[PDB]
C-alpha cells in the first residue's frame, strides 16, 4: 500500500514526497529482515519527503487519510551511533555480533538523513547474550535488537 | 481504564498508602490546551505515587491479580527537577506547556516538569515549524490542534476532525 494524498496546492511537485519508510529501502541480507522490522516499528509507516514545507502541506492539505508522522529530509536530526561506539562494542562482542542497523539496508543516498534517523541509532546483535551485553554496556547504552527480533533498551 | 481503577481502589481503601493518582488527575489546564496536551503527552497517564517502593507494591499487586500494567512516577524521584522549573526564553514567546499547568502541590509540579519538560505549544503549524527549528536548539512543539514537532524533526498531523469522535 502506498502513500496517498491530495495534492496540497497546484503545479505539485510529486517528487517533493518520496513515501512510507518501507517502500524506500532494500534489505541486504533476507535474514535480517525479521530485526530491521522490529528496528523500525512503526517508523516503517513514517512517510518521508524532501522539506518541512512539503511535510506541512501535507498535513493541512493534503486530506490524509489517517494521522501519520513525516520525516523532512532537510530538517531530520537523529542522534546517530557513533563510530567509538560501534568499536566498543565490535570489541565487547565480536565485529561479526553487531551491527549498526543501518548498515543492512540500501536505499537512495538521497534520502541518508532519514535513513540514519530510523536505522542509524539501534544496533542489531546475533543473539540474545550479545545483545544484552551490548545494549546494557555503561560505555554503550543503546537500544539492540537481536536477529530473533528480541529488543533491549537501557531506557 | 481497569488498571487505573484498581489502583484507586486501593488508595481508597487504604490497603496501599502513598498512592496520588494519575498525573493529568492531578493538575489543571486551561480548556483551550486540550487536545495539545493530551496529544503529547503519555505521561500524564502515568500513577504518582510516594516512592519506589510504593510503586513496587503497585506492580506486584497488579500482576498477582491479572489485572495487567501500569507505569508509575514516584515523587521521590522527581526531586531532581527542584531547581530545574524557571522560565526560560522561548522562541517567539511561545509558551511551555509545564508553565500553563495549574498545581498546587510544589512536589506534583516537579513530576509536570518530568512529564512536560520544555515542550512548547504554538497556535498553529506554521508558527510551530518557525519555532521548532532554530538553528541553536530543537525545540519539541505541538500545536493546538494536536500536531506535534519533535526534536528529531518528525512532523505529525492529520485526520484532527476526528479528535472529538464520541
Amino acid at each position: 500500500l502506498q502513500f496517498a494524498y491530495k495534492d496540497p496546492e497546484k503545479n505539485w511537485n510529486r517528487n517533493s514526497v518520496k513515501g512510507l519508510v518501507a517502500s524506500l529501502i532494500n534489505v541486504k541480507d533476507n535474514s535480517t529482515a525479521t530485526a530491521l522490522e522490529v528496528v523500525a516499528g512503526e517508523r516503517l509507516y513514517n512517510v518521508v519527503v524532501d522539506t518541512e514545507v512539503t511535510a506541512k502541506k501535507l498535513l493541512e492539505k493534503g486530506e490524509l487519510k489517517r494521522r501519520y508522522t513525516i520525516i523532512p529530509l532537510n530538517k531530520i536530526s537523529a542522534r546517530c551511533i557513533a563510530p567509538e561506539t560501534l568499536r566498543v562494542a565490535q570489541n565487547l562482542v565480536g565485529p561479526d555480533n553487531v551491527h549498526v542497523a543501518l548498515s543492512l539496508v540500501d536505499y537512495k543516498p538521497e534520502l541518508q538523513k532519514g535513513m540514519e534517523f530510523v536505522f542509524g541509532t539501534t544496533f542489531v546483535c546475533n543473539n540474545m547474550d550479545n545483545a544484552k551485553k551490548v545494549a546494557f554496556d555503561k560505555r554503550i547504552m543503546t537500544r539492540t535488537v537481536t536477529l530473533g527480533g528480541d529488543v533491549f533498551d537501557p531506557h | 481504564g481497569k488498571v487505573l481503577d484498581a489502583i484507586i481502589q486501593e488508595k481508597k481503601s487504604g490497603r496501599i498508602p502513598g498512592i496520588y493518582g494519575r498525573l493529568g488527575d492531578l493538575g489543571a489546564i486551561d480548556e483551550k490546551y486540550d487536545i495539545a496536551i493530551s496529544s503529547c503527552c503519555h505521561a500524564l497517564d502515568y500513577i504518582v505515587v510516594d516512592s519506589i517502593d510504593t510503586a513496587q507494591e503497585c506492580v506486584n499487586f497488579l500482576k498477582k491479580h491479572n489485572i495487567g500494567i501500569a507505569t508509575f512516577i514516584g515523587l521521590d524521584k522527581m526531586t531532581v527537577w527542584a531547581k530545574k522549573m524557571s522560565k526560560i526564553q522561548t522562541p517567539e514567546n511561545t509558551p511551555r506547556l509545564f508553565d500553563l499547568v495549574k498545581v498546587k502541590n510544589e512536589e506534583i509540579r516537579q513530576a509536570f516538569y518530568f512529564a512536560l519538560r520544555d515542550t512548547l505549544v504554538a497556535n498553529n503549524l506554521d508558527q510551530a515549524t518557525r519555532v521548532a527549528y532554530q538553528r541553536d536548539r530543537r525545540w519539541r512543539v505541538v500545536t493546538l490542534q494536536g500536531q506535534i514537532i519533535e526534536q528529531s524533526g518528525t512532523m505529525s498531523g492529520g485526520l484532527e476532525h476526528h479528535h472529538h469522535h464520541h
